[PDB]
């Protein structure tokens, strides 16, 4: 069994998945000078930790354009992703909170009239909260769309909107690997925003119903790793996106579960 | 290890040397 | 029949589209404040001409999403319109510029000693000529790099390259829907960069070895309808790229081919499913 | 007045 | 007399400049591609009337480096361009909205305790009404304040802002030249940002008062052609910006006034030391 | 007496000036948090040390503002820091490497018919040095070009352009505090660019030449504290650029000058008036 | 009609030896008054 | 550090 694992740097994460690795056998770390295609790689499956997240998608698809299996794929990488193919993906199939999107900035001006206010605006493409916004009025939908507009990047203009949930000042994140619940978090914040990356505080969550939903929205792209962020509100529990790339040491550190082990498992089923 | 993060990245091995760590883009995350 | 048309702003092009798709049933014509979802849509299909191609990927997939069939698909959108995406796709099937990818600077450094110089930097999502760089050497590169790194939008961090193609003053411009080869042409420029966006004069091309090599190419994704680039060089007709959201007016007025009639006859057919 | 031209415009 | 005219695109303020300038000498229109420095230009003044008004500064400035002056002159396109610098030397000389500047995102956000909601954000080199913020809370704070930090331009990281004037459905728009009130308009939107650039509507403004505060703002400069915005409120008229690259072409129109003119005429005060 | 220091970040040298300051007053650490206009602050002199070379010119004008003088002072922090003004205000004071700006970038592809090839292309507000081109050829020039006018700041749209100076494998890094030389180093590198920020490694320099025209670069200013960079070439020594935002760990260390002890005693001075 | 960077449904004359219309640049963020 | 603007020195 030969390993690879792409990096950007290694965080604990990725230095836990390479001594996972190599208890299963051999482990060549690629960083991404290393990555030049086409090219000529010897390796079993490799798995994919860039910090990019476009540049995690394009060496997922590279690899598999040499006929190396990838954990997470080039698909899931993308479908999980960007979070309106994602939530398209999990409407069918689980909660989400109520969303709109828009194509343009005068639709987008509309969206209030079926979520109401406040809704949150966020970037579809985003990680570690940056970007959302909290828009209690028509001033500050305006304002938003008005520095989305002046931003370079196109894909600033496809408007995704949720219904503002009324948290109980925390979220959840849950880990499913391969159809199998690993582990959840609590993330704790004063702020609505309540992701590690902005200050939250992990603690172990043992809820057997964000388990059991966790699962079905796993189920919902039916392979992979993948980091589930659920939200507690007056109607029950809503999966709100979900990650193609998880970071899990705060998970991990608070709950005793085996993130990496798991992964890495996961990695050589899929190898093989 | 080559990019081993510490509390930033370490740069260099031949002559090991730590520095920053990049600018923040609007695709890092998870 | 109701048909959908999905626009940015009503250029020749989508002004046919609409004349052809009357013959045919009713034409709702969805300018993109028109666009909002989940949404109740009485569509049988929808023809996506959104200028931007971000947005027509977008608004392809949510027309899936409603039940409703989008000519071209969000998947044929995505993996057409990305330039690494389609070369990998390509790759099997037909002759392509050899190319190179890197997912950082000091892996796009390395590039040259696979393909020499001169080579060709150009963006994965780009069209119309766009930020295209002929790298004659290091330092040039090194520029080009430099300056990609600080623009920050991170598709920028994908670092694609092609050989330099010595072409005769002038590259091929292919035309096939559903399958169906329907023209060609030739696009004249003085500058190596020959799009009718940045100036390049159009001329039929009766070439049956394009025809074929379209045709072949287009194989290679399997559906829809697809403009496609094509290189004369040293070793023969090689495919640069494909375009899901094709231009056609110059192109239709030198051949005299009817490339919108036949792009609403093959989304009435995918409306039939 | 037609828009900027942006990044992802075209065919 | 030669006469310049610097410019990017003739609108019609262009080219009613370069008709008036010809009345008195010979008119040298120079377009941003015939702007090379070092170079011998042999003018006796030039009219700086770049779209851009950082291509503006630059030019003035490059021109007075080869001694000829320049209309506006580059300290007055920096000074009177930027909303800060402009509002410390309005400051104290004629009443403007309460306002306040901070360095950080953490110095923004103690803003609101000053000011009170709701306030306006605005970048402190924009025109035009782009990017101006209508503020009403802490969430539509941070929410400006996030897009602002992951925008590229450091300018974007000076944070100004003003308490939201209640205006009457209108602002004033008023001209001063070379000292002389030469005419004002309202411009009136349905909504609070009123510039026409953004659609609003001009009309005639005969307010005596508007005349003696426009000149006072324009003494806080005493220099140059400025375009003065001017807020009625509940406490009188405020001044809130001036504009070295003036637009008139609809204040024109709807006063009768020839500001084109009466620009060229200071103009040629100027080019005669 | 009350001497203010604003940064950003506290690095070595701020450290340094902290202490130094110190032995003549009171020392008040502003981070930009602290930073809120209008103010009541109580200060004698403020030492600007703002990482963003921006925001250190705002800093500058605000307590300037308040009738609190400033090391270094808004003029100088914007003229020495821009490359084309500063540029400007050297020409015919001392020697300086060929230089040429062009508005467009029309103009600038003209720019090679003056200063030939290889040339080198640098924004005007930049350092450490990012975004620095050697232009080999019309095709990179191209490409710098295109990529230019793609990025948002429309400063970037001041095109800067200088002959390329073939340096014999280093640079020169002198410092003028009021005007008095204090030190000059050696920027050794293997590759063209020798910035300390970029791995240039520092040597004494002690050539009696580059002090005399480090005192002359500086008085081309008359005020401030300045670190000068200079090249040798075929022609004798050049002055590239002036950098208001002087950074210092190194030189310090490898002359054994005491920069950061100068520069407080030129603020106390400064605030002397 | 018309000189070299009119504005002749926006477009400029970009040139006249060979007459060529386009579409006007992309508003930048330092565009105006 | 935070990310470096094209602004620093
Ligand atoms: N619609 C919403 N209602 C309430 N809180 C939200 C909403 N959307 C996001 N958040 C908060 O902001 C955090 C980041 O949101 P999200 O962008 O969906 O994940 P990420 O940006 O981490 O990919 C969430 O974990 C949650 O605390
Ligand atoms: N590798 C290359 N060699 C030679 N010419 C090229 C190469 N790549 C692109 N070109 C020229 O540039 C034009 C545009 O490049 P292309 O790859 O088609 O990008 P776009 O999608 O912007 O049209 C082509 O039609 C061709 O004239
Ligand atoms: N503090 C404010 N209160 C109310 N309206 C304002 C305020 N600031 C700006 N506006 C409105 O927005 C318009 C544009 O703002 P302005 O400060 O003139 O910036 P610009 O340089 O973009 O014109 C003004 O003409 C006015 O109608
Ligand atoms: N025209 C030139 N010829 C040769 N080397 C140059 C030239 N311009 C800059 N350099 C090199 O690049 C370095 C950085 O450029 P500089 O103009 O000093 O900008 P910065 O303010 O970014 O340091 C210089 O110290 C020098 O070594
Ligand atoms: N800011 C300069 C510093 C040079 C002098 C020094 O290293 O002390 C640079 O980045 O090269
Ligand atoms: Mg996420
Ligand atoms: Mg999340
Ligand atoms: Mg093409
Ligand atoms: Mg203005
Ligand atoms: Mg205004």
């Amino acid at each position: 069994m030969r390993i690879g694992i792409t990096y950007t740097v290694l965080r604990r994460e990725e230095m836990a998945i390479k001594e996972r690795a190599g208890e299963f056998g051999e482990v060549v770390m690629l960083h991404e000078d290393d990555l030049l295609f086409p090219g000529n790689y010897d390796l079993d499956v490799v798995i994919i930790r860039n910090v990019s997240h476009f540049k995690a998608l394009y060496t997922a698809r590279l690899f598999e354009s040499e006929g190396i299996p990838t954990v997470n794929s080039s698909r899931l990488i993308f479908e999980a992703g960007d979070k309106l193919f994602a939530t398209l993906r999990l409407a069918g199939k689980v909660p989400v909170p109520e969303w709109k999107a828009a194509l343009s900035e005068g639709g987008a001006l509309r969206v209030p009239d079926s979520l109401g206010y406040p809704l949150v605006s966020k970037p579809v493409f985003g990680s570690w909260g940056r970007l959302l916004a909290k828009v209690n009025d028509r001033d500050s939908l305006e304002a938003v769309l008005e520095h989305r507009k002046w931003m370079k990047n196109p894909l600033y203009g496809i408007h995704y909107f949720q219904e503002f949930v009324e948290k109980p000042g925390r979220d959840i994140r849950s880990y499913v690997i391969g159809g199998e619940f690993v582990g959840a978090i609590y993330r704790y914040s004063n702020h609505w925003i309540t992701n590690t990356a902005r200050g939250g505080k992990a603690e172990p969550c043992s809820d057997p119903e964000v388990e059991e939903l966790s699962v079905k929205a796993w189920e919902a792209f039916g392979e992979g790793a993948l980091a589930i962020d659920i939200f507690e509100s007056e109607k029950g529990l809503l999966v709100n996106e979900v990650n193609p790339n998880m970071e899990f040491k705060n998970a991990a550190r608070v709950t005793g579960a085996d993130m990496a082990g798991k992964l890495v498992e996961y990695a050589v089923e899929v190898a093989k | 290890e080559l990019h081993q993060i510490v509390e930033l990245e370490v740069v260099s091995l031949e002559p090991l040397t730590l520095e920053e760590l990049p600018e923040v883009e609007e695709d890092w995350g998870e």
